[PDB]
């Protein structure tokens, strides 16, 4: 029907203390019937992570379009891209095909590493920088979840606690949801590590 | 020279030399004549072989049915001249429904030519033409150089040994201008003059050509047995 | 809509298409295939749009085939599959959409592993132990996960198969009229006579 | 028009040759030298940066060595203007495929890629040719590590060691005398050096006239690294081979 | 040197040569002027007859330009009728968009621009031609002569071609005898006896004399040729004051 | 037309050189004499600014150009070259890197385009290659300081001093020896005026000498107070009043 | 050879035709002064007019840009109407995209920029003519500047042009040091054509009258240029004082 | 979106709020509206986000190239003139309703600009979802010969209208006050209304509560030395 | 939107009003819809405020160019400039221009261009939304010829019975004057003329 509903997904992320966490679900379906339980909405250039959510062929162009826009940075400027620099690059690739353009909403989570500061930004189809230091999320249940999290996050968390709340918010809003679950992954990402962890979680 | 090599350049002389050397090219092509009245208007052809077996070229272009022309020079150039004639005499019936002026043709062609010898990679058309035809405003006959000048004339003839004809043109001045409505006697001075310019080759039923537009007479080429009669 | 069904057994790909070909009000014809070998290990198999499937087979066809023969040695089915969708991914924004849906089942020699990728005309390329396009894929999707075991060899998954034409001759509303089944494993691509 | 300022530079002569093309290759052989030697076990660039005093940066310099992506580099010998142009495509081509095939592009057609761009300059358009020529240095799947050179003209081949440069030939006779095939990294690394001792009419080959990079595609497992070093690991490295 | 085998380049004098070119093939070119009125202007020109072949008035060489603009030239006659070309261009142009005949020191600098052009690149041949132009409008005359330099300025009259020398000196008697200005029934058998005097030194072949005005009374600013009577009498005003 | 300026003016001569380019070269070694150094907290570029005549004041002309907030420029060679250089320089870099990043270039990589421009100026015929020897001083955040140097065929490298112009090779002994790699600010600014005035002949005040640092940043031009995140420029150029002050020092 | 019939380095460092531009420049022996006020600038140029049959009226040498910029271009009379048509429609284009008269300084800057594509490009020539632009701008006062063929340009307290140029070049500097100001200081702008002309008489040596000059004055929001009336008037206010 | 702009008698003062919403869901609490075109002049925006905030960017850019070139301030009606001609480029899908104000040379300005290239001036406009509700208290309390510190007042209050009846518009309140002949200030969150009440209780978890299936450590680190 | 000029002996009087609408609500309650395109040239704009106002600056180039190179145009040939923007792109731009200028030579000239794009002289013009309530009384009682005080007073009275009648109407009259003596901007709030 709309672009944007024709296979679902949902991605939130959230700020903590000396870490970041951002979490998607699995499912990639066409309308009603549910296609495939792998594919990751996640992707990650450097120690940025970009996840990607809605029209189900825009998410995979624009990711190989951002694989081929990082590597001839660190090419040029012989280092790994910096999180606050990366966000006005997704702004600048969106906004360049204003029109006919992308049915895509991707969230940017990383941390500076000259500064230390955890950071996340948010766009839209049309494509804006979203600031926030609270949390963001997106997709088709992206008003279902807007009011879980808000409801259960504390202002700051510790990196175990912070991997609690985001938790148990992804799981609820995706069984309220009819183009989601099917499990979920959540990442936790730390000055110095990466966990990848999937999700037990009901099917239906 | 020194300056020939190119026609951009303009010598310290006063004269472009290409523009002479395609003049030059025409005094040696095959003569022709032309000469009009005030009804018709006539063109006489000296046609040549390439040997024996070869036939006769053909010098007498019908660019339409008041119109022609005929060449002496560069005949794949003069190809080129006589296709743009062709268009821009169509162009003016179809748009406004009107036959070309004789008079009008004459600026149209050195327009034409003028742009291929300032602009840089061209050479001039190395041929010139003269333009007869029988209009709303009578008859005229216009001869075009490859200069560009267009020179509205009672007779001319370009080509090889020229001045012979035209020498005998200024005798009978006064007596062909004054001949109107005689086809047959109009046509007997320009094979005539002819002769005079004339070094061997008499006149066969195969060298001649005669073409002759007049006031109610579209432009009709004559040869084989219909030379005969004029020989 | 003509059937087109995918199934990726422990150490081969077996694809099956629809014999029909239906233009207008009458089946022209009934036993026309609907799949170009692409290289001696890759198989392609498409349906959709009526003439829009046959310009986009030999489109692919010679562009893969002349990259073979640039370098005496065919890209591995994993590549074959991306280049794939990359054409259909250009095809929807241009004045002209094509509409084809395609199944590239490929023996990758290197891997030695048989791989299946199911790529939707949008423009999504998604690997899958198994699937199908059309209104084929309401039927048999759920058929396939109460038998499908990972460990079957060859031939429980062509007996697998014999179960899933059947069901959709009860169910379906318009013939198709029994499918071509090809193989493709490490030892080249034959065809089973017997449907 | 512009006969006057003709400057041909793509005609035959007589000789069945092409004349700016020849003089190009002059051009390349004045220039710093580079060595290349591939081993079983990695492939290792060793070049010579030239015109260099104390006050010259040392510690923050390129101009020898340059990286494609994560498994090819190139050393360059000749106008480095020239170089960065051929750099510049190259870099775009090698991510092009990447974003059509979702793999890496192998080493043999990223050359074929280079030679065609530089041919196509000396069949049309009367530019001048280039003044380069690299070596590449690459590890794909299906060959291993793989070393290639590239001329000005189109020309490029397959080599188990090779240098450009000056002295060429004093380089290339010392190198057929000791190459063999157990070559490890440590065997490679000392041979390379010590080639460009003898031939640097330099006082002495030092640290600060160095510019090196190994790839291996052991250390940390079978993942393919690439180190380029710090002027303080060829200042190790030069001592752990006694040149000092 | 080799300045003169090049087009346009600078020699060490700060000179163009090719320039300095045109102007000896003007010299070859045949005399013609341009008399300034109080309230309008003329022209002539001297057509030389070269055979009793040719018919008298249609190898006449005064352009006109819109209907209010006289051109006349000398040096390579087919150039000259590209100049030309080129100006109606113009003309038609600056009328369709700002709707009013053109002005005519506007006139003056648009062709001005137009000969200049080819002296930029050195690719393109220049223009073998001198052109007095000009005509009325509501400011009133203004008289024109142009140079293959990219040169105009204005005038009270002026003159071109082979006999020029000639007429430029009678000219200025022209001047001194009316500080107050000639006006316009006169200036035509003046323009005559000009031209038959500036003849002598072409005296190798007859002429025929052609002249045109255009003038605030007596034309209503349009340009036409001199013709019937007042040209009969102004070919016997000449002819009996040169002998 | 046929426009046929497409083929090179410049080629290679049988000797392995690359004619133009050396002749450039030769038109860099007239032109006045400027110094680059480079310290621990900040750099300086200096020149003279040599009147024309009497009564031209070259005020308005200025022979150092801020490219960005950080990234400044001086040059030796031909006038109008330098000029033309610096707005193409700055056009592109706003076009190819700021509005797709964020934030203005880093140094290293304006320099890259720079010698991109000055590449094509040889390779696509009808051009003669550019008459100039830039310094393009700079500072960004990652790399700290830094100073390079671009020669008219291409080249670029880092130093850590350097002069060009009239002067150069006289100037340049004379940095070797005073540059050590503990350098106040300060000091540098001391060696400059010294340097300058062993190869210069003319006059020597505020207004014909010019003196900028790249530094630290400044809150007093930061055009907009108020805001923590915005630091504000590290390019200045010196007052003529201080500099009158560093001729006491000289 | 090659290098002296186009725009390419010589093996002496030196372009050969820029440098022949401005040779070239001083082929109408014609003499200019520009100096400034305080609330004005002045430009004086003879005007000589060789013959009878050319009228003087249409002699110039000073062009009207826009409201504010005039222009006064030395040299052959084919470049300098180049010169001034191009100005003008820079003058008409800036006013346009940022909506404001554009100011000289602009102005001289983009011509010299314009002249720099022309020694660089190999089928253009570079124009032999060397333009003096003068004005009061809104925020800078009187203002002159002077761009070159080679598109070399600098600022000035006043100016000469031409080829007896040194004369008036050398006047001025003694002026300057007496004074120490940078302009004359006089107010009126009156005042500052009366020692203009002055000075130009002296430095020459040469007498003028009311068919010899020809003034432009700029001042604040218009630009006009003097008739033979007002010439006239003020060389009779000259021989009083 | 509320943002009013108040001309007083020496300079000019701009002003917000930061509640940024997308439907009826309320996208960001804060966000900063305020853009700063140059030093001196400042945009802020209404419409569609993405493009203004595209938008202010490129003529950023150009104006920031330009004032280089021509080596003085920048003026306040070139970035106008500039807008004006980018927008009606393109027949008025860019969404844009823009207020652009600032001080330069030339003195005090402040000017209106809507998506299909339409411009005015004024002393006191609006734009905004709220606009109609300060436009409101504008037309009473506004005066002439206003000071400096009585002028934001006025600013404040009308954007606490907006506040208090639009529902688009909401939380803090920015404001940048530009003077002629100084440095402009800007006061981010000048005033900061309705404070988040407490949670009744807190809503931390246990460790361990979320059944997880499985674990992985996924190193983004480029390849080792070993 | 009420915009008109109107001819007198000594020149010409252009006159409008200053609200601008946008549907119910006011937009801009002091807008200026005099401009000057030469600098005795005036116009007034009606219609889209949009595409005039584009169209406004458009024409004030090139006649500037025009000045630069010809000196100054007649006050016909600036409505010509009007006309050729207006007739090309007919489609998509809905303007209704009126030009009026005082040349010293014919006097005050009023051309009116309406939306169709054509040009056509009056000695006297009225347009835009709100004038069509007022073509009645300014026919009955315009005299050929007036003083420069009759014609303030028969710009006054027209406006107001227009602003009277029409929504899209109203705040305060500006009048510009345009004589040999120069320009004279008039201002006449609403307490001097709805009690008139």
């Amino acid at each position: 029907s709309d672009p944007s509903s024709i296979n679902g997904g949902i991605v939130v992320a959230m700020t903590g203390k000396d870490c970041v966490a951002i979490a998607c679900d699995l499912r990639l379906g066409s309308q009603s019937l549910g296609v495939s339980n792998k594919f990751e909405k996640i992707f990650h250039y450097g120690h940025v992570f970009l996840g990607i959510t809605g029209l189900a062929t825009d998410v995979t162009t624009l990711n190989e379009m951002f694989r081929y826009k990082t590597n001839l940075y660190k090419l040029k400027e012989e280092r790994a891209i910096e999180p606050e620099t990366f966000t006005q690059l997704v702004s600048s690739s969106l906004y360049e095909r204003r029109f006919g353009p992308y049915f895509v909403g991707p969230v940017v989570a990383g941390i500076n590493s000259k500064s230390g500061k955890p950071f996340i930004a948010g766009f839209d189809l049309i494509g804006c920088i979203d600031e926030a230091k609270d949390f963001i999320v997106s997709g088709t249940a992206s008003d279902q979840l807007f009011g879980m999290c808000e409801s259960l996050y504390e202002p700051n968390l510790e990196p175990e606690d912070l991997f609690e709340t985001i938790s148990q918010a992804l799981l609820n809003a995706a069984d309220r949801d009819a183009l989601s679950g099917w499990g979920a992954v959540v990442y936790i990402i730390k000055k110095d590590e990466v966990v990848k962890r999937y999700l037990k979680m009901r099917q239906d | 020279n020194n300056y020939d090599g190119d026609t951009v350049t303009f010598s310290p002389t006063g004269r472009l030399f290409q523009v002479e050397y395609a003049l030059e090219a025409i005094k040696q092509g095959s003569v022709t004549v032309g000469l009009r009245s005030n009804t018709h208007a006539v063109l006489v052809a000296l046609k040549r072989n390439a040997d024996e077996l070869s036939s006769y070229q053909k010098k007498i272009i019908k660019c339409d049915e008041h119109m022609g022309l005929s060449l002496a020079g560069l005949a794949p150039d003069a190809r080129v001249l006589s296709n743009y004639l062709r268009q821009q005499c169509n162009y003016s019936s179809l748009v406004f429904n009107r036959k070309l002026a004789v008079e009008r043709a004459g600026h149209l062609l050195c327009d034409k030519a003028q742009k291929n010898t300032q602009s840089y990679g061209g050479r001039p058309y190395g041929v010139g033409l003269l333009i007869i035809g029988y209009d709303k405003s009578g008859a005229h006959l216009l001869e075009f150089q490859p200069s560009g000048n267009v020179t509205e004339l009672y007779g001319t003839a370009i080509g090889a040994r020229s001045q012979g004809a035209k020498t005998y043109l200024e005798r009978t001045l006064d007596t062909f201008i004054k001949i109107d409505g005689n086809p047959d006697e109009l046509i007997k001075a320009g094979v005539e003059a002819i002769s005079q310019s004339l070094r061997d080759e008499s006149l066969t039923v195969d060298n001649l050509s005669i073409a002759i537009v007049g006031k109610d007479t579209p432009f009709t080429i004559y040869d084989g047995e219909a030379v005969a009669k004029y020989i | 809509m003509d059937i087109i069904l995918g199934i990726r057994v422990q150490d081969s790909v077996i694809l099956a298409s629809s014999k029909a070909v239906t233009r207008g009000i009458s089946v022209l014809k009934d036993s026309d295939d609907k799949t170009r070998q692409l290289s001696p290990h890759t198989l392609m198999s498409f349906a959709g749009e009526a003439g829009d499937t046959v310009q986009f087979a030999e489109y692919i066809q010679a562009n893969i085939q002349l990259y073979s023969i640039r370098e005496d040695y065919e890209l591995s089915p994993q590549a074959v599959s991306s280049f794939v969708r990359q054409e259909l991914a250009k095809s929807i924004r241009s004045r002209r959409p094509y509409q084809v849906n395609v199944l590239i089942g490929g023996y990758d020699k290197k891997k030695n592993k048989p791989e299946l990728y199911q790529i939707d005309y949008l423009g999504t390329k998604v690997e899958l132990p198994y699937g199908a396009h059309g209104y084929s894929g309401f039927y048999t999707f759920s058929l396939l996960d109460h038998h499908y075991r990972p460990d079957m060899t060859t031939e429980e998954g062509l007996d697998l198969l014999k179960l899933c034409v059947q069901e959709l001759e009860k169910r379906m509303p318009m013939d198709f009229k029994g499918v071509i089944v090809k193989i493709v494993d490490k030892d080249g691509i034959r065809q089973v006579d017997d449907f | 028009g512009s006969r006057r300022y003709d400057s041909r530079t793509t005609i035959f002569s007589p000789e069945g040759r092409l004349y700016q093309v020849e003089y190009a290759l002059e051009s390349i052989s004045h220039a710093g030298t580079a060595i290349g030697i591939m081993a079983s076990d990695g492939i290792v660039l060793a070049a010579e940066r030239k015109v260099t005093s104390t006050l010259l940066e040392q510690d923050t310099s390129t101009e020898k060595l340059y990286k494609l992506n994560d498994k090819i580099a190139v050393a360059v010998a000749g106008l480095t203007a020239d170089a960065e142009i051929l750099i510049n495509t190259a870099r775009i081509h090698a991510q092009n495929y990447l974003k059509t095939y979702n793999e890496d592009i192998p080493v043999e057609i990223l050359v074929r890629r280079l030679s065609d761009i530089k041919q196509g300059y000396t069949q049309h358009g009367g530019l001048r040719p280039f003044g380069v020529s690299f070596i590449y240095a690459g590890y794909d799947d299906r060959y291993g590590y793989q070393l290639y050179t590239s001329n000005p003209s189109g020309n490029y081949t397959g080599w188990k060691a090779i240098s450009v440069g000056a002295n060429t030939s004093a380089a290339q006779t010392l190198l057929q005398m000791d190459y063999k095939d157990d070559m490890k990294v440590d065997d490679a690394i000392e041979l390379a050096l010590k080639t460009l001792s003898k031939t640097t009419d330099s006082s002495a080959l030092t640290y600060d006239r160095l510019e090196f990079a190994t790839i291996r595609k052991g250390a940390n497992d079978g993942e393919v690294y690439q180190k380029i070093f710090k002027p303080q690991e060829i200042k190790d490295i030069l001592v752990k081979t006694g040149i000092t | 040197t080799g300045y003169d085998l090049s087009n346009s380049v600078f020699s060490p004098d700060g000179r163009n040569f090719q320039v300095e070119y045109a102007v000896k093939a003007v010299e070859n070119g045949t005399t013609s002027i341009g008399i300034k009125c109080n309230d309008g202007v003329v022209f002539a020109v001297e057509k030389l007859i070269t055979s009793k072949l040719l018919v008298p008035q249609k190898n006449v060489k005064i352009q006109v330009v819109d209907r209010h603009i006289g051109c006349v030239y000398s040096g390579l006659i087919p150039d000259g009728r590209h100049l030309v070309n080129r100006g109606r261009e113009e003309a038609a142009s600056f009328k369709k968009l700002y709707k009013t005949p053109i002005p005519i020191p506007a006139f003056a600098d648009r062709l001005g621009q137009y000969v200049q052009a080819h002296t930029l690149y050195n690719s393109v041949r220049p223009f073998g031609v001198s052109t007095i132009f000009g005509g009325v409008d509501k400011n009133g005359a203004h008289l024109y002569m142009l140079e293959p330099s990219g040169s105009y300025w204005g005038y009270k009259g002026a003159a071109t071609g082979k006999g020029r020398q000639s007429a430029k000196a009678e000219l200025e008697k022209l001047v001194d005898h009316h500080p107050e200005g000639l006006s316009a029934r006169e200036a035509v058998k003046q323009a005559a006896k000009i031209i038959y005097l500036a003849h002598e030194d072409n005296k190798e072949k007859d002429f025929e004399l052609e002249i045109s005005w255009c003038s605030l009374s007596e034309t209503n600013g349009l340009h036409k040729f001199v013709k019937g009577d007042l040209l009969q009498e102004a070919i016997d005003f000449a002819q009996k004051e040169i002998n | 037309m046929t426009d046929r300026y497409s083929f090179s003016l410049t080629t290679f001569s049988p000797s392995g050189k690359l004619g133009q380019i050396d002749y450039a070269l030769t038109a860099v070694k007239q032109g006045v004499t400027s110094l680059g150094i480079k310290a621990t907290n900040g750099v300086v570029i200096a020149t003279e600014k040599k009147s024309s005549s009497p009564l031209a004041m070259s005020e308005t002309l200025s022979k150092v150009s801020l490219l960005t907030p950080d990234i400044g420029a001086v040059y030796s060679g031909m006038g109008p070259d330098y000029r033309v250089l610096v707005d193409k320089s700055r056009k592109v870099a706003h076009t190819s890197y700021k509005r797709i990043y964020g934030e203005y270039p880093p140094t290293k990589l304006l320099v890259s385009e720079v010698a991109k421009i000055m590449q094509e100026a040889t390779q696509s015929g009808g051009v003669r290659p550019f008459g100039v020897s830039l310094l393009i001083a700079g500072h960004d955040e990652f790399n700290g300081f830094s100073l390079y140097q671009v020669d008219p065929s291409g080249s670029y490298f880092p130093w850590k001093a350097t002069a060009i112009g009239k002067g150069s090779v006289a100037a340049k002994t004379f940095l070797e020896k005073r540059w050590n790699d503990e350098l106040e600010l300060e000091d540098a600014i001391h060696i400059a005026l010294l340097t300058l005035k062993e190869s210069v002949e003319g006059e020597f005040n505020g207004d014909t000498i010019e003196l900028a640092i790249i530094g630290d940043e400044n809150p007093d031009l930061l055009g907009y107070t108020g805001i923590p995140t915005d630091k504000g420029p590290r390019f200045r150029k010196l007052t003529s009043q201080e500099i009158n002050d560093r001729l006491e020092a000289l | 050879g090659y290098d002296r019939h186009i725009t390419i380095f010589s093996p002496e460092g030196r372009l050969y035709q820029v440098e022949y531009a401005f040779k070239a420049t001083n082929q109408t022996n014609i003499n200019s002064l520009a100096v400034r006020g305080k609330d004005c600038t002045v430009v004086i140029s003879q005007k000589k007019v060789p013959d009878k049959l050319l009228d003087p009226t249409t002699v110039s040498y000073i062009f009207c840009i826009s409201r504010t910029i005039g222009m006064v271009v030395n040299g052959p009379i084919p470049d300098a109407r180049n010169a001034a048509l191009r100005a003008k429609a820079e003058a008409a284009e800036f006013r346009y995209k940022y909506g404001y008269d554009m100011p000289c300084d602009v102005l001289a800057k983009r011509m010299a920029n314009l002249s720099q594509i022309y020694t660089q490009r190999a089928y253009m020539r570079p124009l032999g003519v060397i333009l003096t632009f003068v004005s009061v701008d809104e925020e800078l006062g009187p203002s002159i500047y002077k761009t070159d063929p080679a598109g070399y340009y600098v600022g000035y307290k006043a100016t000469a042009t031409g080829p007896k140029q040194q004369e008036i070049t050398t006047n001025l500097e003694n002026h300057f040091k007496k004074s120490k100001i940078d302009h004359i200081n006089e107010e009126s702008w009156e005042k500052v054509v009366e020692f203009a002309i002055t000075h130009m008489i002296d430095a020459l040596g040469t007498e003028f009258s009311k068919n010899d000059l020809e003034v432009g004055v700029a001042t604040k929001d218009k630009f006009f240029t003097l008739s033979a009336e007002n010439i006239e008037e003020r060389l009779v206010a000259i021989a009083e004082q | 979106t509320t943002i009013v702009g108040v001309k007083f008698n020496n300079g000019v003062v701009i002003a917000a709020d930061t509640r940024s919403t997308q439907g009826p869901i309320v996208a960001d609490k804060n966000c900063a509206k305020l853009h700063r075109i140059s030093p001196k002049i400042w945009c802020a925006g209404a419409g569609t986000a993405a493009d203004t905030e595209a938008v202010t960017q490129l003529i950023g850019s150009n104006i920031e190239l330009h004032s280089l070139y021509t080596s003085r301030e920048p003026r306040v009606v070139s970035a106008l003139q500039m807008l004006k001609q980018h927008l009606f480029k393109y027949q008025g899908h860019i969404g844009a309703y823009l207020i652009v104000a600032g001080v330069d040379p030339t003195g005090s300005h402040l000017f209106s600009i809507h998506a299909h290239g339409s411009t005015d001036v004024g002393y006191y406009l609006s734009l905004g979802s709220g606009s109609l509700a300060a436009m409101a208290v504008l037309e009473s309390h506004w005066k002439q010969d206003l000071t400096k510190e009585e002028a934001i007042k006025l600013a404040s209050d009308a954007i606490q209208a907006g506040i208090w009846n639009d529902l688009g518009s909401g939380s803090n309140v920015d404001v940048c006050v530009m003077e002629i002949g100084k440095d402009a200030e800007y006061l981010r969150n000048y005033l900061t209304p309705n404070v988040r009440e407490e949670k009744q209780k807190s809503y931390k978890f246990p460790r361990g509560t979320t059944a997880v299936l499985k674990e992985s450590i996924v190193n983004i680190c480029d390849i080792q030395e070993e | 939107t009420s915009i008109m000029a109107v001819t007198f002996k000594d020149g010409v009087i252009l006159g409008a009003d200053s609200r601008t609408t946008t549907g119910a609500y006011i937009a801009n309650r002091v807008t200026d819809k005099l401009t000057r395109v030469h600098d005795k040239i005036w116009c007034c704009r009606s219609g889209s405020a949009a595409d005039t106002q584009a169209i406004a600056d458009i024409v004030q180039y090139h006649l500037e160019l025009y000045t630069s190179q010809y000196g100054t145009p007649s006050t016909e040939t600036a409505a010509s400039v009007f006309k050729e923007l207006c007739y090309e792109n007919k489609d998509n731009l809905t303007a209704g221009i009126i030009v009026a200028g005082y040349d010293d030579k014919n006097k005050g000239e009023v051309y009116t261009i309406p939306l169709g794009g054509s040009v056509h002289k009056l000695p006297y013009a009225i347009a835009g939304s709100g004038s069509t309530f007022i073509y009645g009384y300014c026919d009955k009682n315009f005299r050929e010829n007036m003083s420069k005080e009759e014609t303030v007073d028969f710009i006054k009275h027209s406006l107001s019975q227009a602003i009277k009648w029409d929504g899209s109407s109203g705040g305060v009259i500006r009048m510009v004057v345009l004589t040999a003596a120069g320009v004279e901007r008039l201002i006449f709030y609403p307490d001097e003329y709805e009690q008139l």
